[PDB]
RNA sequence: GUUAUCCGGAAUGAUUGGGCGUAAAGCGUCUGUAGGUGGCUUUUUAAGUCCGCCGUCAAAUCCCAGGGCUCAACCCUGGACAG
C-alpha cells in the first residue's frame, strides 16, 4: 500500500516533489530521441497534476477519494480544504518540521512508534493533526538519536508559521490549521477538483 | 509641395512588402489560440477529392477576453492562422465576479446548441464539455458550472457560449437601467 | 381571453421585442397593480389610463431603445408560471428569486400583490403569478 | 459654437419632401411630419436637431485632427461631391464605388501603389516610346484608375470618419463602416431605414438643391474644424 | 480484471425538461355528451392558499455538533431542516 519505486522517474514525469527527494533530477538526456506524445491531451494534464499531490503526500488513490468525499461535504472552497486536510497528515507535518529527511522517512518512523502526540504513542502515519498538538519523540535512545541527526543536519529554516519548534527535549508544537498560502508545494487546486468531477 | 516619387515612395516603404517581410509578431498582442477542433473537410472534383482542414480555434488572455474564429485552408498550419486573424476581429469581454465567476444564471441559442452556465462557488473549477468548457476558460473564468443541451457541435456550441456570456448583466448596469440603487436590489 | 394576466405579459413582450415604447393594454385590479408595481421597480417609463365606451385602456411608455435599435445588448423577458393549467404556489421559505435578485417575482398573497422582497419583509407566501428579468 | 440654419432656408432649399407613400419604409414613422397629395413630408425640427448634432461632430472631429471621406454616386451629387471635398480639403467618392475600397484595405491600397506608378509614368512622358497597344492599355488602367481612385488618392491608412449621400443606393458603404468601427453621417429620405447610420440626417434623394443645402452647411462645419486642426497641432 | 444486476450519462416516455409543413407524428370533416379550462365589477364564505401555535410521523440510518476505540471504518450522546 505504499509506493517502493523509482522515485527519480515519477520526479522526471512530473515535476517537483520535495517530499520525495532532496536529489534534482539528472539533465534529464532525452534530448536525443527527442521523443514526445505530441502534447498532452487536456486529460493528462489534470491526470499529471492529481499525481502530484498523491506522489508528494505518500496517499493512495482509494484514501485521496475518500478525502476528497469529505472535501466536498465541508462547508467551504473545496480545493483549499483537500490541501488543508492533506496538509495535516502526521508524516507530512513530522516532515516539514524537519524532523524527517523525506516523507517515505517521516513515515517510517511514525510506524515503528518513534513518535509521540501529547504523550500518546501514535503508529500510524495518516493520524490528522488538530490545533494546539505536541509533537514529540520517545524518550528512548534511538527515537531521540534519529530526530537530533535528522533535524540539526538539515539547515532548512522554512518553518511556515503554524508551526513552532523547541530546541532541547525537541518540542514540535501544532499551532493551528494550515493558510494556503502556506501549502506545501505548487498545485492549482482547481485542477484536482476538475479532475474528480466524475470520481 | 515635396515631389510625388519621394512622398509616394515614402508611403511605400511604410507599408512594407510580404515578400522581404517575414511573420512573427503574435505574442506582442498578449493573447494566447487553443486549437479546439481540426477535420478534414473535402470538396470534390472530377480529378478526385480535394481535401481542406478546418479549424476551430478560440483567443482568449485568461484575464476575462475572448472570441471565436474559425479558418480553412489546405494545411493545418495555415487554417490555425486564419483560425487565429478572424476569432481576433470577432472578439467580446465576459462579465466577471469578484470570485471570478458569473453574475448570473443564463441560457442561449444557436442553431441546435443550447446552452446553460450557471455560476459556481468558489473552488469549484470549470466544469463542462469540450466547446463551451476550453471558450469558458480561455476567457478566464475560474468558476462555473455549464452544460450544452440540445447537439452536440463544437462550433456551434462555442458561439452559443458567446452570446451566452454577452448578455451577461452586471448588477452596476441593472442598477443604472431600473434606475435603482445597488444595496436595494441586493436585498 | 382565457388568461388575462398572461395577455397582458405578452402584450409587452411582443411591443418590447418590436422596438416600441407605446402599449395598449386592458385595465383591471390585478392589471393596474402589476403596472404599478413594473413601474416602482422601474422596468417601464410611464404609466396612464383611458377610457372609452365603458373600457378601461393603460398605456404604457416603454424604455427607450439600447443607444440604437439595432444594437441591442438587453431585452425584457416576461414569463408566465401560476396558469390556468397548474397553479403554483410557495411557502415563505421557496420564495423564488430571480438570477440573484437582478429581476423580480411577483406574489399574489393575503396582503396584496407584491414582489419577492416584500414578502420576504413581512414573512409570507403565496401564488405566483410571474418573473420578470 | 453655432452653425447657421433656420426653419426659412431649410424651407428655401426644399428639404422637406421625400418619396411617394407606397414607396415608404415606416421604420421611419417615429420622426415623419404629414402627407401631401402622396408625397411624404418629414419633420424639420428633427431635420435641425440632427444636423446641429452633425456638424458638432463633424467639428470636434476635423479639429481631432480625424480624415473624412464625402460619398454620394448620383449623376447630380456626383458633381456637387468633387467641389464639396474640394471646398473642404477632404476626400470624395463620386464616380463608381467599389466594393472593398474601406473593408478591403490592403488589396486597395496595392492598387493606390499602381496608380500612383501610372501618374509618374504619364507625366515623365514615357508612354509616347510605346506600340499603341501598349498605349491603349496603359489608358484603359487609368481611365479606370482615375474613376475608382481619383477622390482617394491623398488618402493613406484607414479613414475614420465617412459621410454619405443617399443611403439606398450606397448599401456597401453603410456595410464596410459598420464592418470596420466607423461612424457614417448619412442622408435619409422616406424609404430608407434609419439603422445603417450612426447619425442619420432626415433629408432629400431627388432634389440637388437639398444636397446643396445640407452638404454646403456639412462642408462649412468641415472648413471652420479645419482652421481650427489647422491651429490645434 | 471479466461477466450478471440496477440507476446514471439518456433532454431516449420530457412536471422541472421534447416534439408533430418536409425528419417518427394532426383523427378525412364536422355536431355534440361526460371531463377540463373560461371576461369584467362589488359582497359573502373560507374549500384550496398563506402565517402562528400543538400532537405525531418508533429506535437505528442519512445530515449538523461534540465524545470513545492509538487513526479510520465502526460505536455513543445531543439536536434539527425538509416533507
Ligand atoms: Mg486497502
Ligand atoms: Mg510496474
Ligand atoms: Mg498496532
Ligand atoms: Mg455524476
Ligand atoms: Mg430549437
Ligand atoms: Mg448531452
Ligand atoms: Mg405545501
Ligand atoms: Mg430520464
Ligand atoms: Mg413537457
Ligand atoms: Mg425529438
Ligand atoms: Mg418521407
Ligand atoms: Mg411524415
Ligand atoms: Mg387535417
Ligand atoms: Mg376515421
Ligand atoms: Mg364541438
Ligand atoms: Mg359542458
Ligand atoms: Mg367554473
Ligand atoms: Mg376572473
Ligand atoms: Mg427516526
Ligand atoms: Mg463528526
Ligand atoms: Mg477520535
Ligand atoms: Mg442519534
Ligand atoms: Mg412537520
Amino acid at each position: 500500500s505504499r509506493y517502493r519505486g523509482p522515485r527519480f522517474k515519477k520526479i522526471r514525469r512530473l515535476g517537483a516533489l520535495p517530499g520525495l527527494t532532496n536529489k534534482r533530477p539528472r539533465a534529464g538526456s532525452d534530448l536525443r530521441n527527442q521523443s514526445r506524445s505530441g502534447k498532452r491531451s487536456q486529460y493528462r494534464i489534470r491526470l499529471e497534476e492529481k499525481q502530484k499531490l498523491r506522489f508528494h503526500y505518500g496517499i493512495t488513490e482509494r484514501q485521496l477519494l475518500k478525502y476528497v468525499r469529505i472535501a466536498r461535504k465541508a462547508k467551504g472552497s473545496t480545493g483549499q480544504v483537500l490541501l488543508q486536510l492533506l496538509e495535516m497528515r502526521l508524516d507530512n507535518i513530522l516532515f516539514r518540521l524537519g524532523m524527517a529527511p523525506t516523507i517515505p522517512g517521516a513515515r517510517q518512523l511514525v510506524n515503528h512508534r518513534h513518535i509521540l502526540v501529547n504523550g500518546r504513542i501514535v503508529d500510524i502515519p495518516s493520524y490528522r493533526c488538530k490545533p494546539q498538538d505536541t509533537i514529540m519523540a520517545r524518550d528512548e535512545q534511538k527515537s531521540i538519536a534519529l530526530i537530533q541527526n535528522s533535524l540539526d543536519l538539515s539547515p532548512r529554516e522554512e518553518l511556515p508559521k503554524h508551526l513552532t519548534l523547541n530546541p532541547f527535549p525537541y518540542k514540535g508544537l501544532v499551532n493551528q490549521i494550515i493558510d494556503s498560502k502556506w501549502v506545501g508545494l505548487k498545485i492549482n487546486e482547481l485542477l484536482v477538483v476538475e479532475y474528480y468531477s466524475r470520481q | 509641395l515635396g515631389n510625388d516619387v519621394y512622398a509616394m515612395d515614402s508611403k511605400i516603404k511604410k507599408a512594407t512588402g510580404f515578400g522581404s517581410k517575414s511573420k512573427k509578431e503574435k505574442i506582442r498582442d498578449g493573447f494566447e489560440e487553443n486549437v479546439v477542433q481540426v477535420r478534414r473537410v473535402t470538396k470534390v472534383v472530377k480529378g478526385g477529392k480535394h481535401m481542406r482542414f478546418r479549424a476551430i480555434v478560440v483567443v482568449g488572455d485568461k484575464k476575462g477576453q475572448v472570441g471565436v474564429g474559425v479558418g480553412k485552408a489546405k494545411e493545418v498550419v495555415s487554417a490555425v492562422q486564419k483560425a487565429a486573424v478572424d476569432a481576433r476581429r470577432n472578439i467580446i469581454t465576459v462579465p466577471m465576479t469578484k470570485y471570478l465567476t458569473f453574475p448570473h444564471r443564463n441560457e442561449a441559442d444557436y442553431g441546435a446548441a443550447r446552452v446553460m452556465l450557471r455560476p459556481a462557488a468558489p473552488g469549484t473549477g470549470v466544469i463542462a464539455g469540450g466547446a463551451v468548457r476550453t471558450v469558458l476558460e480561455m476567457a478566464g473564468v475560474e468558476n462555473a458550472l455549464g452544460k450544452q443541451l440540445g447537439s452536440n457541435n463544437a462550433l456551434n456550441n462555442a458561439r452559443a457560449t458567446i452570446v451566452a456570456v454577452q448578455t451577461m448583466r452586471q448588477f452596476s448596469d441593472v442598477a443604472r437601467d431600473r434606475g435603482i440603487p445597488m444595496e436595494e436590489l441586493w436585498k | 381571453g382565457k388568461d388575462t394576466i398572461a395577455d397582458i405579459i405578452t402584450c409587452i413582450r411582443n411591443a418590447d421585442m418590436n422596438r416600441k415604447g407605446t402599449v395598449r393594454i386592458v385595465s383591471t385590479n390585478i392589471t393596474e397593480n402589476i403596472v404599478k408595481i413594473l413601474l416602482r421597480e422601474g422596468f417601464i417609463e410611464n404609466a396612464r389610463k383611458h377610457q372609452e365606451r365603458n373600457k378601461y385602456f393603460l398605456v404604457l411608455t416603454l424604455r427607450h431603445r439600447r443607444n440604437k435599435k439595432g444594437p441591442y445588448l438587453n431585452t425584457f423577458h416576461l414569463k408566465r408560471v401560476s396558469r390556468p393549467g397548474l397553479r403554483i404556489y410557495s411557502n415563505y421559505q421557496r420564495i423564488p428569486r430571480i438570477l440573484g435578485g437582478m429581476g423580480i417575482a411577483i406574489l399574489s398573497t393575503s396582503r396584496g400583490i407584491m414582489t419577492d422582497r416584500e414578502a420576504r419583509l413581512e414573512g409570507i407566501g403565496g401564488e405566483i403569478l410571474c418573473y420578470i428579468w | 459654437r453655432y452653425w447657421n440654419i433656420n426653419l426659412e432656408e431649410m424651407m428655401e432649399a426644399g428639404v422637406h419632401f421625400g418619396h411617394g407613400t407606397r414607396k415608404w419604409n415606416p421604420r421611419m414613422s417615429p420622426y415623419i411630419s404629414a402627407k401631401c397629395k402622396g408625397i411624404h413630408i418629414i419633420n424639420l425640427t428633427r431635420t435641425a436637431r440632427f444636423l446641429s448634432e452633425a456638424c458638432d461632430l463633424v467639428f470636434d472631429a476635423s479639429s481631432r485632427g480625424k480624415q473624412f471621406l464625402i460619398v454620394g454616386t448620383k449623376n447630380k451629387a456626383a458633381d456637387s461631391v468633387a467641389r464639396a471635398a474640394i471646398r473642404a480639403r477632404c476626400h470624395y467618392v463620386n464616380k463608381k464605388w467599389l466594393g472593398g475600397m474601406l473593408t478591403n484595405w490592403s488589396t486597395t491600397e496595392t492598387r493606390l501603389h499602381k496608380f500612383r506608378d501610372l501618374r509618374m509614368e504619364q507625366t515623365a512622358g514615357r508612354l509616347a516610346r510605346l506600340p499603341k497597344r501598349d498605349a491603349a492599355v496603359v489608358k484603359r488602367q487609368l481611365s479606370h484608375l482615375q474613376t475608382y481612385l481619383g477622390g482617394i488618392k491623398y488618402m493613406t491608412g484607414l479613414p475614420d470618419i465617412v459621410i454619405i449621400v443617399d443611403q439606398q443606393e450606397e448599401y456597401t458603404a453603410l456595410r464596410e463602416c459598420i464592418t470596420l468601427g466607423i461612424p457614417t453621417i448619412c442622408l435619409i429620405d422616406t424609404n430608407c431605414n434609419p439603422d445603417l447610420a450612426d447619425i442619420s440626417i432626415p433629408a432629400n434623394d431627388d432634389a440637388i438643391a437639398s444636397i446643396r443645402l445640407i452638404l454646403t452647411k456639412l462642408v462649412f462645419a468641415i472648413c471652420e474644424g479645419r482652421s481650427s486642426y489647422i491651429r490645434n497641432p
